RNA sequence: GACGACGUUGAUAGGCCGGGUGUGUAAGCGCAGCGAUGCGUUGAGCUAACCGGUACUAAUGAACCGUGAGGCUUAACCUU
RNA sequence: GUAACGGGGCUAAACCAUGCACCGAAGCUGCGGCAGCGACGCUUAUGCGUUGUUGGGUAGGGGAGCGUUCUGUAAGCCUGCGAAGGUGUGCUGUGAGGCAUGCUGGAGGUAUCAGAAGUGCGAAUGCUGACAUAAGUAACGAUAAAGCGGGUGAAAAGCCCGCUCGCCGGAAGACCAAGGGUUCCUGUCCAACGUUAAUCGGGGCAGGGUGAGUCGACCCCUAAGGCGAGGCCGAAAGGCGU
RNA sequence: AGGACCGAACCGACUAAUGUUGAAAAAUUAGCGGAUGACUUGUGGCUGGGGGUGAAAGGCCAAUCAAACCGGGAGAUAGCU
RNA sequence: CCCGGCGAGGGGAGUGAAAAAGAACCUGAAACCGUGUACGUACAAGCAGUGGGAGCACGCUUAGGCGUGUGACUGCGUACC
RNA sequence: GGUUAAGCGACUAAGCGUACACGGUGGAUGCCCUGGCAGUCAGAGGCGAUGAAGGACGUGCUAAUCUGCGAUAAGCGUCGG
């Protein structure tokens, strides 16, 4: 139910070797704005693969 | 639950008021004991 | 040359913040920014935000290029943390610590 | 987490078409009846996860990671 | 779980007998060093020429010392050409410790010989404060329920507006007392408070707001009961009561 | 007519589950008992600690009761830790 | 002056002997939490040290084979009160 | 030199450890005293129906608090300094 010694920083670390972040690597880009964004996801202005999607 | 606690500024006033208190000897040496120490609030009056 | 900027008494715990600091430690600027920009995360909002005024005042104070710039070194400090009183059942009482942290930034032409 | 399939040179999912299944003769109209209801249209209408099909929708071009012939010694072979 | 040589393994690496070797302790010896107690040369205002011997240690006894604060020595001495303190380094003593010095620090410190002690902390489920741990884990307080559009804004699942949905409806509605005491309205702000965000709020700041011959209190009257002129009683205090 | 019957409010608290660092220092949910009475409730009042009150359990007397709380005697005493 | 939400919080500038004295302010210890560098660590079992000790890094050095940090491997070793 | 085979074999650090450097947290240490403690020598040893002690509400160019004052309200008169 609870510890019987207190744990080390080593161990916490340890424990946190796996809580790391990733940060996406790249950025979609079209060819009619030039603007980058996420991939299968919309950009600021609302360009998309040269068709004007959602623009207001 | 009911509480212990249930306000009633007149039984407050008649129970530990100040005329409560100069009515007994020994409630005239609560009031100088809180003189002498120096109480803000010698009562519960007000 | 190289240039700072910290962000002192931040309303995060270090730990949440550091995750954050991982990420860009060693990139270039605008590397970083986009990073923190697409990264869903609250520390990200802040990182951004000191991370952007070390560009301003690399680009007002000593007038370097943006492109040339890149982070050098970033870390998170413990700040101090809120004392607080969380009721708790059978009349008992816990504090709760709401953590601060310091945030620093540095950039450099190197 | 992982594992498997697919990503337009495409049936991966949804939708759609058809079918099946289940429920059990929809609504509307008409007829009969004072009426409740019944009959006809009508095994009708609806039908989820199923089956068989279909690019209508979404699965974007890219980018990222990963490199550039892979140590030393000895023996037998190339040169039995 | 082999589990009745510690194990591997051994037919000697077992047992008996004999003998010569070797390993083997903080024991003994050797080399160097410290200290204690003894006898010695009356040595010498006592250290040794030397000399032997001893030196595990709880309770406990005895002996000798370090350092800390304060007083005198001291209107002296050190000190802004950098004190105390803090942090390192180097040297040094048998030890408690000491000396010097770099950095920090920015104004006090103090020899020597004496004197006095709130004089030395790891423990007392010690006291106070700070900070860890579990852990970014549990939880975010009724399973009445939310969805979308627009607006505002640095930012909107939570605010405003609107269309729907859902919940209470002998209440989860409305008006009061008690109690609280500005929580009411407007504007403005979002650090903290709100178990999230917050432009919102019973939050912060400022301003404004409570109008009575008829409501209520006060007032007149008394109930229980309280106080109680005199009075009765009681060591005093005081009690009962007209 | 009824310390009558069924049953809401109201007053209670028999069972079970949950909760047990709880939403709650005794509650919640589903059932349960009484419900014109020895009923229940508001306001105020009286009873004070070896005393009160008690359809009596050593029950209650401000989350404290085989002798309340506060202060004092008081640094009680502790042949024990 | 600049980033930021006409924010918070910072970076400059300036004041000052000093801003690493900036009001969360003299000095600023420790626990605790971090960044960077060196070494070690993913076939190795236990009070985590001690004795021995390679290699690596760094500093010396009139090469002087020493010092500092790390500590592969190895003998012994079950905290304190 | 080439191929094959056998043997040996560094470079990895998700993270961790030790050391050093630079920091954060925190407020110890030292330094400081318009505060306390204990006394000595002097005083005064009472205030109050001529309304006390102690308070409430008020009082400013004043929003709050403290101090002072009391509708003559941080003050009025007079005598001196």
């Amino acid at each position: 139910a609870v510890q019987q010694n207190k744990p080390t920083r080593s161990k916490r670390g340890m424990r946190r070797s796996h809580d790391a972040l990733t940060a996406v690597t790249s950025l979609s880009v079209d060819k009619t704005s030039g603007e980058k964004h996420l991939r299968h996801h919309i950009t600021a202005d609302g360009y998309y693969r040269g068709r004007k999607v959602i623009a207001k | 639950m009911k509480r212990t606690f249930q306000p009633s500024v007149l039984k407050r006033n008649r129970s530990h008021g100040f005329r409560a208190r100069m009515a007994t000897k020994n409630g005239r040496q609560v009031l100088a004991r809180r003189r002498a120490k120096g109480r803000a609030r010698l009562t519960v009056s007000k | 040359m190289e240039t700072i900027a910290k962000h002192r008494h931040a309303r995060s715990s270090a730990q949440k913040v550091r995750l954050v600091a991982d990420l860009i430690r060693g990139k270039k600027v605008s590397q970083a920014l986009d990073i923190l920009t697409y990264t869903n995360k609250k520390a990200a909002v802040l990182v951004k935000k000191v991370l952007e005024s070390a560009i301003a005042n690399a680009e007002h104070n000593d007038g370097a290029d943006i492109d040339d710039l890149k982070v050098t070194k970033i870390f998170v400090d413990e700040g101090p943390s809120m004392k607080r009183i969380m009721p708790r059942a059978k009349g008992r009482a816990d504090r709760i610590l709401k953590r601060t942290s310091h945030i620093t930034v540095v950039v450099s032409d190197r």
